[PDB]
């Protein structure tokens, strides 16, 4: 099973993770089955 | 395939179903059901397992 947990805080600290308390909640659990070892980030770009 | 041939040599259609489980978690389940929601009883109730 792969459990994706997340949560939406609204902050206004410019630069470091601010301190505080919020719990996960639970979002979507996947039945996948399969092994995961690593991961990646994906961005998007700017274009001009 | 002519609609006059025999029953023997009239196309008929198959579909074979194959059932496999492996170690990843089954997901194609069959219907559960339910019955009629019964309050303020002293009933054996079953809710998601």
């Amino acid at each position: 099973y792969f459990k994706i947990y997340s949560k939406h805080t609204p902050i206004n600290l410019v630069r470091d993770l601010p301190q505080g308390f919020s719990a996960l909640e639970p979002l979507v659990d996947l039945p996948i089955g399969i092994n995961i070892t690593r991961f990646q980030t994906l961005l998007a770009l700017h274009r001009s | 395939f002519q609609p006059t041939n025999g029953v023997g040599y009239q196309p008929y259609r198959v579909v074979v179903l194959s059932f496999e489980l492996l170690h990843a978690p089954a997901t194609v389940c069959g219907p559960k059901k339910s019955t009629n929601l019964v309050k303020n009883k002293c009933v054996n109730f079953n809710f998601n397992g």
